[PDB]
């Protein structure tokens, strides 16, 4: 109809929700598509695993930097994990605005799980803007522990 | 932490599965394989108001309507009725499953999708569309697929049922993922896949 | 000779007490059934078992309604139950059809049929509608049957004669497989591939390759899958195959106004038309060809006893619409549908 109207089967209060992000940083945020790699599935195909920004975060109380996408719409994580020292950015075949690498605990079900990803971008411009940052801040890691 | 059982309804092949998979992984599922019986999943999402659980039961399509399915409704709080823009057979059935449904759970809020929207002989067109106004159901055209209003029924469903026209979705508390140190025997046979990676293309969609 | 226990919402999960026992009493007094009903209850694994062993003691079995048996039974269940049940079946000599319509199997439950469509020679009449199949399972299903074609020839078999398959997503995918199929049983009479996500590149396959080799074909049903121009074309080249044709459904095919045009034409050349019921309904049809449809069906389909043309893109109130009503008066016998719903 126009609307709908029925009684709540609840009553909930305002409240106001952290992001877990605000002792943040943020040196890059950017559009992109990001995908999941196969499984046990024995049939190595890339699945979806959501579109919209990606972050590089680094934390002020200490050094810690790590990736964080978040789909649109829906806003629910679909990347969270720490840029290790051991991490690159290997192309992907072809394209020129993708790369792909691998993470040992990727966090975006709030479950430790090894994550073979790959991101892409809108130009191949702004795949290097990304790649280039993510060189960076791996580098800073990598000086980091000793 | 709230919990509201969702029925998730309609003929097979419309996309049900398919729906309900994208919002708990963000793949697109393009092999159909048919659900036997019935599948729960839960959804969680954050409001201005907390966060909502929906617990969707995404039922099976060739089960003919009847008193045998009513374990799938009984205390049922909300539900989903799907269709194939495609497939006016799909159309024609809805009436059919908007009845067996309020047959044991009665008032409460529901919403009418069009699936596949994305596709271009379109057959039912949105003008059409009239049973909701009979039977006082929202609807909306989607695409799991393409993503078109994918968000849109959780989202509408939540403001009946928690009472805020205004309700939205926000943020998601981002958690600190696990340490990650080890490398000994951990190490090698990893750069093994990342190059069964770097090789398999990726399907170009965009 | 016949045992049902149809609609009784009975959730028969293992068939072990003295009553439970009770409701089969008749299917284990007589071993003269020719008929065992089964649809509108819920077998669960054991009592499949316990079915099974009673079923194939039915060496007279003519029949087996085994539709809408399995609701609520989950992928733990289905698959297990099902292959006891059909081979109970495989041991029955006289069991020409065999109906499993709606029941959730898709390729998870593909084994046990499979198995059973392959092997099954004394079949004539399938039912495997509403089943979830898919283009996987459903290619596979197309090649079991091809099987059976090879066994039967070697036993001196009746040839098949129904194939009743729709609501199953067979789509483009499977149609290489089953237009297979319809070379190996060129003695069929129904075939019903209702609703399958089939398109254009499909259906014309389809029929150019497979049911153009059925020249004992009488009831043809291709309901709400996609022609468009493609498939009309295929459509139109291959009826004068079908010369006992009596039951032609196109609705929801989207026929297109140029296809629909090209499909009146092909009627308007054969000759000895016996078609007894014609169903066009939203296919874009428009004023034109209805008009020459309206004269096609005057001069030559006198045995013509039901049209439907709702949903198409011309007036409920056009001339032709009482041309045609006028000519099932005169003859006292045919029939138009109600034109409330027409397109644009
Ligand atoms: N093009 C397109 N195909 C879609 C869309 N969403 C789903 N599909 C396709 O629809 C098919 C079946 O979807 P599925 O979720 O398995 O159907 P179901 O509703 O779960 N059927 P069932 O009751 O038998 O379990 C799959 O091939 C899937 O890729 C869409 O928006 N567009
Ligand atoms: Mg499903």
């Amino acid at each position: 109809n126009h609307d709908p109207q029925f009684e709540p089967i609840v009553s909930l209060p305002e409240q106001e929700i952290k992001t877990l992000e605000e002792d943040e940083e943020e040196l890059f945020k950017m559009r992109a598509k990001l995908f999941r790699f196969a499984s046990e599935n024995d049939l190595p195909e890339w699945k979806e695993r959501g579109t919209g920004d990606v972050k590089l975060l680094k934390h002020k109380e200490k050094g810690a930097i790590r990736l964080l996408m978040r789909r649109d719409k829906t806003l629910k994580i679909c990347a969270n994990h720490y840029i290790t020292p051991m991490m690159e950015l290997k192309p992907n075949a072809g394209s020129d605005r993708a790369w792909v690498w691998n993470t040992h605990a990727d966090f975006a079900d709030e479950c430790p799980k090894p994550e073979l990803l790959a991101i892409r971008f809108l130009n191949a411009e702004n795949a290097q803007k990304f790649k280039t940052k993510f060189e960076e801040c791996r580098k800073e890691i990598e000086e980091r522990e000793k | 932490q709230v919990q509201f059982k969702l029925v998730l309804v309609g003929d097979g092949g419309t996309g049900k599965t398919t729906f309900v998979k994208r919002h708990l992984t963000g793949e697109f599922e393009k092999k159909y394989v048919a659900t036997l019986g019935v599948e729960v999943h839960p959804l969680v999402f954050h409001t201005n108001r907390g966060p909502i659980k929906f617990n969707v039961w995404d039922t099976a399509g060739q089960e003919k309507f009847g008193g045998l399915r009513d374990g799938y409704y009984i205390q049922a709080q909300c539900a989903i009725i799907m269709f194939d823009v495609t497939s006016r057979v799909t159309y024609k059935n809805v009436p059919n499953w908007h009845r067996d449904l309020v047959r044991v759970c009665e008032n409460i809020p529901i919403v009418l999708c069009g699936n596949k929207v994305d596709i271009k002989d379109r057959k039912v067109k949105a003008k059409s569309i009239v049973f909701h106004r009979k039977k006082n159901l929202q609807y909306y055209d989607i695409s799991a697929k393409s993503n078109y209003n994918f968000e849109k029924p959780f989202l509408w469903l939540a403001r009946k049922l928690i009472g805020d026209p205004n309700l939205e979705f926000v943020a998601m508390p981002a958690l600190a993922p696990p340490e990650v140190v080890m490398d000994p025997a951990l190490a090698a046979q990893y750069e093994h896949d990342l190059e069964v990676a770097q090789t398999t293309a990726l399907p170009d969609e965009d | 000779a016949r045992f049902s226990i149809e609609g009784k919402s009975l959730k028969l999960d293992a068939i072990t007490t003295e009553d439970e026992k009770s409701v089969f009493a008749v299917l284990l007094e007589d071993d003269s059934v020719k008929e065992i009903v089964l649809s509108g209850n819920t077998i669960g694994t054991e009592a499949a078992r316990w079915l099974s062993e009673n079923i194939a003691s039915k060496k007279d079995l003519e029949i087996a309604e085994f539709s809408d048996i399995f609701t609520g039974r989950v992928k733990d269940e289905i698959p297990e139950a099902l292959r006891l049940l059909l081979q109970a079946l495989l041991k029955c000599p006289k069991l020409h059809t065999v109906r499993l319509s709606d029941n959730a199997f898709g390729p998870t439950a593909q084994e046990p049929l499979i198995d059973f469509l392959s092997k099954h020679t004394p079949l004539e009449h399938l039912y495997l509608h509403n089943n979830g199949l898919g283009p996987q399972a459903g290619a596979k299903i197309a090649r079991a049957l091809q099987e059976l074609a090879v066994n039967k020839k070697a036993k001196n078999a009746p040839p098949l004669r129904s194939i009743i398959c729709g609501r199953n997503r067979l789509e483009n995918g499977s149609m290489k497989e089953w237009a297979k199929t319809f070379q190996s049983h060129r003695l069929l009479h129904t075939v019903k591939m209702v609703q399958n996500g089939i398109r254009p590149e499909g259906i014309e396959h389809l029929l150019l390759e497979g049911l153009a080799y059925c020249q004992e074909l009488k009831v043809l049903d291709l309901q709400d899958n996609t022609f468009t121009h493609l498939g009309s074309s295929a459509l139109a080249i291959a009826l004068k195959s079908w010369p006992n044709l009596r039951e032609l459904g196109l609705n929801d095919c989207l026929l297109s106004a140029r296809g629909a045009a090209a499909v009146v034409d092909a009627f308007s050349k054969l000759e000895n038309i016996g078609l007894q019921t014609l169903r066009l309904q939203y296919n874009e049809i428009e004023l034109d060809a209805v008009r020459t449809l309206k004269t096609v069906i005057d001069e030559k389909m006198p045995d013509l006893l039901f049209l439907e043309l709702n949903g198409n893109r011309f007036s409920e109130e056009d001339d032709v619409v009482d041309e045609i009503r006028e000519v099932f008066s005169t003859r006292g016998r045919g029939e138009l549908d109600e034109l409330d719903d027409m397109e644009e």
